[PDB]
RNA sequence: AGGGGAUCGAAGAUGAUCAGAUACCGUCGUAGUCUUAACCAUAAACUAUGCCGACUAGGGAUCGGGUGGUGUUUUUCUUAUGACCCACUCGGCACCUUACGAGAAAUCAAAGUCUUUGGGUUCUGGGGGGAGUAUGGUCGCAAGGCUGAAACUUAAAGGAAUUG
RNA sequence: AGGACUUUUACUUUGAAAAAAUUAGAGUGUUCAAAGCAGGCGAAAGCUCGAAUAUAUUAGCAUGGAAUAAUGGAAUAGGACG
RNA sequence: CGGUAAUUCCAGCUCCAGUAGCGUAUAUUAAAGUUGUUGCAGUUAAAAAGCUCGUAGUUGAACUUUGGGUCUGGUUGUCCG
RNA sequence: GGAUAGUGGCCUACCAUGGUUUCAACGGGUAACGGGGAAUAAGGGUUCGAUUCCGGAGAGGGAGCCUGAGAAACGGCUACCA
């Protein structure tokens, strides 16, 4: 769901404020800048290293990650550079001493960085309100597969 | 063992299945579809003044034989006619017609009590002024 | 069933069922109480002298309770093989 | 005594002996039975008939007692264990003979209820093995689709 | 009266008012 | 019935109850070595054989399917395992 | 299907001493009957029990004496804190002086009182009295 | 709709019974009953007893299967079957006795293991009538099915059993 | 106090938090009480104890426990260590 | 209850209940185990879908360290200083 | 990119076709302001909470705005409707 080029809109995609120089004969790739979110949570080598831009980007870009910490599964990836997350509770009827299975639907920003797809649990972040409804950062995709770590089957 | 589930997670089912017996009660549904307010003559009120239209008198049921004292009441407040009941003996009378006079609840929940059909209300005040001050003569009909 | 100076409070203690340790009720008027005579080496019945088995009425109506009084006195040395414990 | 699918309440069953270990008279070894399981199998056998065999024609109690493993996990450990697991694909055998017979005489409404309760059944088995990723996710059972695997 | 009958006048009267809304349906 | 011991039934109620009823649960079912008159070759069958077992030296069976137990052949003398 | 074996368990107990008997047959044996049956012995209310292995979920053999008179699950585990402990005593128990709800607690399976001296609470599992 | 078309028989035609009798008794008698396609989805569709699971009490029988008999007739010389007889077991429609359990009882071996109240789970009821009516949906060609109140009225309606 | 990996929960104990008024409840002769948060004691020459506590049963945070209930490992070894 | 002896209507007498309060009306709570999670009933009293399959929901067999010995700290009832 | 004090489909331009839902979304009703609380009381609960405290909203219904740090103010203005 990520364009080969790495700008492909209208406006450019820089990082606002880093510059390379071109009259410097270093010639590396770029300068790209990038941060620790904290907590203890890495920094993927696919954002240390990657092309892609993602002004939302906790590592990468200007958002910065504080408040709450949501752990949840994947219910929807197929919405552009952002996640839908199934977060299930109890809730705890009193006048029954009985639990209510239920679930609420969390809109949030994963960066390129991260590679999701349906059903992968994923701990995510709060931050500033990126869109009308998205509020978190993805921050770890703790279950890449979960149970397709192994596809294969030959003795 | 019983009808009702009974796991630690079935708490969804228990209210929704309490909740939808609950309307099998009457005084629920009344409360809740609000009857009383668009139906019933009086929108949950005790008490209700009106207008005497006519002076009528109501047969009992078998077992008991005589002829109540009612008088036929406009409701003020909005208009619906109902009759009511002049309750004690020599107060007919005492109630002319075309004066306001307070109706106000027959004690039995909104039903006809006793052998008199079809009355659900008595006669509490005529001409504002109450009928146990006049039934004793502790006060007159100002007739106005 | 005991007052805190330690004097016994209770009317009676009630027998219990010698076959399932059940207590008997003050008005249970099915149960029995078998008494079965001591004999000394002669085979003469030693008088006064015996031991005594409560046999609840629950037992002896349900049809249990020679069962119950057969192992009962097959234990405490009455009768020779009569009851086996394994049936 | 349960019988899913009826009102049957039988428990007609086998009971496994007590001792795990081989039997003392038994004097085969464990080897060659391995090799007996993988001859059949080649042969173009389920692991169920291989069972059979074995305790019929030869001293095999059953497998795990003498080698350790099972039928079929020996089968899957030399890679003849069919893509299809055996219980399911006979399964859609007695399906599609039973969606044959019904389209060689449609008035027969019993079979057509036998009919549903088979696929239900088939249905069931396959939410089963496909959790366990015994069949692939994408694996499903369609009425016209059971007839080429089958045949 | 029977349950059975009077479910059938209910019926009758049912035909009645079916033919009539036909009528100025 | 009122006292009795489960832990050691006496040996005939063991054989009187049902398999799969017992204590422990054991098959009734028993192995043979079975001697067809073809050959001296011993052959391990099942007493609850499924199917014509015979001999891998002559094409006899030994055995014969049957809704209970094998029912063997007529000539054939077996001794129990 | 047997959903709660304990429940199996204690009705099977309850019918046989109702019936006066000596003895009881459970038939699935899993760890929570063994503790539930230890905690009645160590309060005294069963006899003398006894697993009987099958290599498969084993059996049980209880032998009564007659002091026991109902045992029973509370199905639904509930979550019982620390203060609604005295509620399910005085709801189940007939009297103060006697009684123990058997409760599941992070320490184990243990009668309430041991739970309230321990000053710990978890799950109820049933009664003995 | 197409096929058949014997019997029996809604409607109808009559002959009787009666005060009336287009009801019961009788004789004819279309539609229907019988079918191939397409609808219908309701019955006192009843065991008026939801399903799965465990335990609790004695007695025989009966159906299907399986085990054993030093069993009996069978006859094919003996045997193998089969058919019985005895014992046991699994499963099924059932049944008798009893309360030591349950019920308001009639009664139930489940309608027991429920104030000593919790094995899992689905559906339904909250006095009677209005009323399974109106309305609004939805299914149906139609018949009608599913869902389904209130206003109002009423002190009872109802269950089992006892004596007349 | 730093890199390092953290199976994840449900559950439960303890604590921080859940504004005051209200409820509970301690002290206190408003003449008793409803109340109020007052008051008490000196020789009469200023000396004083107060304005206590608990609960809220959900959500969040920290914490000890690991029975009960659920999920995950190593099966093509792409497994664990040196 | 009242149809010619009204312990029930209208009064007089006596008495009863609460008492500066008492009576009525509607609403509501306990009674209501007549909303039943604790805690209801379904054979006949109202109430088991005609039967079966089946997604969601609810629920779901047993099994993975139990023992022991010592030392040692608080809290008890101990015997007495 | 504009606007914002500032994040934000808050608005615009160009793209993608997405978001919620049998765990009841959306719609309808509320003689519904939310809460601290009140009545009731074995335990579980049922009903009420316009009002002495905390929040929110409103000044006849609607929109629009100057001044200021703070108003879409109404015992401030502008207009329409009544
Ligand atoms: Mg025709
Ligand atoms: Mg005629
Ligand atoms: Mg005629
Ligand atoms: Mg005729
Ligand atoms: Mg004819
Ligand atoms: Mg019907
Ligand atoms: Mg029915
Ligand atoms: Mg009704
Ligand atoms: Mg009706
Ligand atoms: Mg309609
Ligand atoms: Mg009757
Ligand atoms: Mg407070
Ligand atoms: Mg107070
Ligand atoms: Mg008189
Ligand atoms: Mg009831
Ligand atoms: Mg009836
Ligand atoms: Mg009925
Ligand atoms: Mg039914
Ligand atoms: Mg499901
Ligand atoms: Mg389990
Ligand atoms: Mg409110
Ligand atoms: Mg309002
Ligand atoms: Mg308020
Ligand atoms: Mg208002
Ligand atoms: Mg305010
Ligand atoms: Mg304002
Ligand atoms: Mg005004
Ligand atoms: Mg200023
Ligand atoms: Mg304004
Ligand atoms: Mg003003
Ligand atoms: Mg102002
Ligand atoms: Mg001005
Ligand atoms: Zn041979």
């Amino acid at each position: 769901s990520t364009e080969l080029t790495v700008q492909s809109e209208r406006a450019f995609q820089k990082q606002p404020h880093i510059f390379t120089n071109p009259k410097a004969k270093a010639n590396r790739k770029t300068k790209r800048w990038y941060k620790n979110v904290g907590l203890g949570f890495k920094t993927p080598k696919t954002a240390i290293e990657g092309s892609y831009i993602d002004k939302k980007c906790p590592f990468t870009g200007l958002v910065s990650i504080r408040g709450k910490i949501l752990t949840g599964t994947v219910v929807s990836t197929r919405m552009h550079r952002t996640i839908v997350i199934r977060r299930d509770y109890l809730h705890y009827v009193p006048k029954y001493n009985r639990y209510e299975k239920r679930h609420k639907n969390v809109p949030a920003h994963v960066s390129p960085a991260f590679r999701v797809q349906v059903g992968d649990i994923v701990t995510v972040g709060q931050c500033r309100p990126i869109s009308k409804t998205v509020r978190f950062n993805v921050l770890k995709v703790a279950s890449a597969t979960g149970k397709a770590n192994k596809q294969f089957a030959k003795f | 063992g019983k009808g009702k589930p009974r796991g630690l997670n079935s708490a969804r089912k228990l209210r929704v299945h309490r909740r939808n017996n609950r309307w099998a009660e009457t005084t629920y549904k009344k409360r809740l579809l609000g009857t009383a307010f668009k139906s019933s003559p009086f929108g949950g009120s005790s008490h209700a003044k009106g207008i005497v239209l006519e002076k009528i008198g109501i047969e009992s049921k078998q077992p008991n034989s005589a002829i109540r004292k009612c008088v036929r009441v406009q409701l003020i407040k909005n208009g619906k006619k109902v009759t009511a009941f002049v309750p004690n003996d020599g107060c007919l009378n005492f109630v002319d017609e075309n004066d306001e006079v307070l109706l106000a609840g027959f004690g039995r929940k909104g039903k006809a009590k006793g052998d008199i059909p079809g009355v659900r209300f008595k006669v509490v005040k005529v001409s504002g002024v109450s009928l146990l001050a006049l039934w004793k003569e502790k006060k007159e009909k100002p007739r106005s | 069933m005991e007052n805190d100076k330690g004097q016994l409070v209770e009317l009676y203690v009630p027998r219990k069922c010698s076959a399932t340790n059940r207590i008997i009720k003050a008005k249970d008027h099915s149960s029995v109480q078998i008494n079965i005579a001591q004999v000394d080496e002669e085979g003469r019945a030693i008088p006064g002298e015996y031991v005594t088995y409560a046999l609840s009425g629950y037992i002896r109506a349900r049809g249990e309770a020679d069962d119950s009084l057969n192992r009962l006195a097959q234990q405490d040395g009455l009768l020779k093989n009569v009851w086996s414990y394994s049936r | 005594m349960g019988r899913m699918h009826s009102k049957g309440k039988g428990m007609s069953s086998s009971a496994i002996p007590y001792s795990r270990n081989a039997p003392a008279w038994f004097k085969g070894s464990s080897d060659g039975v391995v090799e007996q399981i993988i001859k059949y199998a080649r042969k173009g056998l389920t692991p169920s008939q291989i069972g059979v065999l074995l305790r019929d024609a030869h001293g095999v109690t059953q497998a795990k007692v003498i080698t350790g493993n099972k039928i079929l996990r020996i089968l899957k450990s030399n890679g003849l264990a069919p893509e299809i697991p055996e219980d399911l694909y006979f399964l859609i055998k007695k399906a599609v003979s039973v969606r044959k017979h019904l389209e060689r005489n449609r008035k027969d409404k019993d079979a057509k209820f036998r009919l549903i309760l088979i696929e239900s059944r088939i249905h069931r088995l396959a939410r089963y093995y496909r959790t366990v990723s015994v069949l692939p996710p994408n694996w499903k059972y369609e009425s016209a689709t059971a007839s080429a695997l089958v045949n | 009266m029977r349950a059975k009958w009077r479910k059938k006048r209910t019926r009758r009267l049912k035909r009645k008012r079916r033919k009539v809304r036909a009528r100025s349906k | 019935v009122l006292v009795q011991d489960l832990l050691h039934p006496t040996a005939a109620s063991e054989a009187r109850k049902h398999k799969l009823k017992t204590l422990v649960q054991s098959p009734r079912s028993h192995f043979l070595d079975v001697k067809c008159p073809g050959c001296l070759n011993i052959t391990t069958v099942f007493s609850h054989a499924q199917t014509a077992v015979t001999c891998e030296s002559c094409s006899t069976v030994l055995c014969t399917p049957t809704g209970g137990k094998a029912k063997l052949s007529e000539g054939t003398s077996f001794r129990r395992k | 299907t047997r959903t709660s074996v304990l429940a199996d368990a204690l009705n099977a107990i309850n019918n046989a001493e109702k019936t006066g008997k000596r003895q009881v047959l459970i038939r699935p044996s899993s760890k929570v009957i063994i503790k539930f049956l230890q905690v009645m012995q160590k309060h005294g209310y069963i006899g003398e029990f006894e697993y009987i292995d099958d290599h498969r979920s084993g059996k049980i053999v209880v032998q009564l004496n007659g002091r026991l008179n109902k045992c029973g699950v509370i199905s639904p585990r509930f979550n019982v804190k620390i203060a609604d402990v005295e509620k399910w005593t005085a709801n189940l128990l007939p009297a103060r002086q006697f009684g123990y709800v058997i409760l599941t607690t992070s320490a184990g399976i243990m009668d309430h009182e041991e739970a309230h001296r321990k000053h710990v609470s978890g799950k109820i599992l049933g009664f003995v009295y």
